[PDB]
């Protein structure tokens, strides 16, 4: 919203950009925790391997 | 934290209240009669108080 309110004033401002990264896909995966328990294979066993 | 037999499930829920509360319950400060919350700010040493 500040960027565009800043684009609406080119004879003011210019070249207001962010200094940033947007945001980028990421994957992601749900470890369910009462499957790993019943399968007998730890937690932390998994997110060691991972 | 358990799988029973039956094939129930034992959480946290079960065996214990979850809350939001303070990290200790040593300090409590009220203002004038009424819950209050604050700072006691020490000065450095050698710095000016104003």
């Amino acid at each position: 919203q500040l960027l565009a309110e800043a684009a609406k004033h080119p004879d003011m401002l210019t070249s207001v950009r962010p200094n940033g990264l947007e945001d980028t896909p990421q994957f992601k995966i749900d470890i369910d925790q009462e499957k790993a328990q019943a399968l007998g294979v730890s937690i932390n066993d998994i997110n060691t391997t991972l | 934290l358990k799988v029973n037999q039956d094939g129930s499930r034992v959480l946290l829920r079960d065996v214990a209240k979850i809350e939001l509360g303070g990290e200790n319950y040593d300090i409590i400060a009220e203002f004038n009669g009424q819950p209050a919350s604050g700072l006691g700010i020490k000065l450095a040493t050698g710095a000016n108080a104003l």
